[PDB]
């Protein structure tokens, strides 16, 4: 199957309460393997998966230096973007950045990406070709002109389709005993009366990895898009994920409903039905 | 511009009274990132609570997992208490074994 | 590994 390496960065200004909070997290697929937190004690990049701890001191020195350099640029950009958006020095604001790359099961490069946000909304993104940028508004276009003139895309591309791929391949080999697993979902249905005449049917998926999954409710084959309650996929805390989807049905009509489960780890899509006697 | 947290309170493994387990509070979909999350036992803050490193989703909203080791019983009442700028008062979500 | 230091500001 395919794999990804992604780094997530959040910088939050804290006017009058010190320098901005900076948190960086690195993932391979849905497994976190490094972190940096400006409010933590070490002020180092730190391991968060067993298979990265074998990296040597020169690895952690370089990761610490480069991730702190990202935090410095983000602190500068918080002030720059305050100016572009004509905001006061008093408020707290947020920059978020995600970048990374995908490889196929044979290790070939599939795609690279970088997306930036300001106060929770799109700011600027690298396009699929890794050659051009899309700014979200007229303020972000100022950044785009700067990055065009400085040939930032070419510099970033050499990382996204070069360095990123090389190290993702190394990590997949170093963590192969645990990153190549796909745990398919363990599924079941529950049933909860809400009155004498109605009940909730809840379709469960448990213990699956990766986190990507689809749960869908059909009535007589017709989808129930608007009457379905769907919760966000959530971590179990042991490396797997959980999700459920629910529908309120008339008592006695349970057998007219089916829940359909799709997961890359499932030989065939699962269909679940309440087993009324 | 501001998004309120979706809060889920649940156990890591299917709950069985007496057996050690993990109590999770997953807060997602919120913005901005400042948030307070406590896990409660009979209305009393649990002191040993760990949490994940802040991350975020495709729509830029944040998520966090708070978690603690616990042994479930019949009488003990567990909840997650969340405060956020979008909330008029801290929201308490009781743990319900069916959710 | 993260990208190397030196990217320009916004």
């Amino acid at each position: 199957g395919s794999h990804s390496m992604r780094y997530f960065f959040t910088s939050v200004s804290r006017p009058g309460r010190g320098e901005p909070r900076f948190i960086a997290v690195g993932y391979v697929d849905d497994t976190q393997f490094v972190r940096f937190d400006s409010d933590a004690a070490s002020q180092r990049m730190e391991p968060r998966a067993p298979w990265i701890e074998q990296e040597g001191p020169e690895y952690w020195d370089q990761e610490t230096r480069n991730v702190k350099a990202q935090s410095q640029t983000d602190r500068v950009d918080l002030g720059t973007l305050r100016g572009y958006y004509n905001q006061s020095e008093a408020g707290s604001h947020t920059i978020q950045i995600m970048y990374g790359c995908d490889v196929g099961s044979d290790g070939r490069f599939l795609r690279g990406y970088r997306q930036d946000a300001y106060d929770g909304k799109d700011y600027i993104a690298l396009n699929e070709d890794l050659r051009s940028w899309t700014a979200a508004d007229m303020a972000a276009q100022i950044t785009k002109r700067k990055w065009e003139a400085a040939h930032e895309a070419e510099q970033l591309r050499a990382y996204l389709d070069g360095t990123c791929v090389e190290w993702l391949r190394r990590y997949l080999e170093n963590g192969k005993e645990t990153l190549q697993r796909t745990d398919p979902p363990k599924t079941h249905m529950t049933h909860h009366p809400i009155s004498d005449h109605e009940a909730t049917l809840r379709c469960w998926a448990l213990g699956f990895y990766p986190a990507e999954i689809t749960l869908t409710w059909q009535r007589d084959g017709e989808d129930q898009t608007q009457d379905t309650e769907l919760v966000e996929t959530r971590p179990a805390g042991d490396g797997t994920f959980q999700k459920w989807a629910a529908v309120v049905v008339p008592s006695g009509e349970e057998q007219r409903y089916t829940c359909h489960v799709q997961h890359e780890g499932l030989p065939k899509p699962l269909t679940l039905r309440w087993e009324l006697s | 511009i501001q998004r309120t947290p979706k809060i889920q309170v649940y156990s890591r493994h299917p709950a069985e009274n007496g057996k050690s387990n993990f109590l999770n509070c997953y807060v997602s979909g919120f913005h901005p990132s400042d948030i307070e999350v406590d896990l409660l036992k009979n209305g009393e803050r649990i002191e040993k609570v760990e949490h994940s490193d802040l991350s975020f989703s495709k729509d830029w909203s944040f998520y966090l997992l708070y978690y603690t080791e616990f042994t479930p019983t019949e009488k003990d009442e567990y909840a997650c208490r969340v405060n956020h700028v979008t909330l008029s008062q801290p929201k308490i979500v009781k743990w319900d074994r069916d959710m | 590994v993260v990208v190397g230091a030196g990217g320009v500001g916004k």
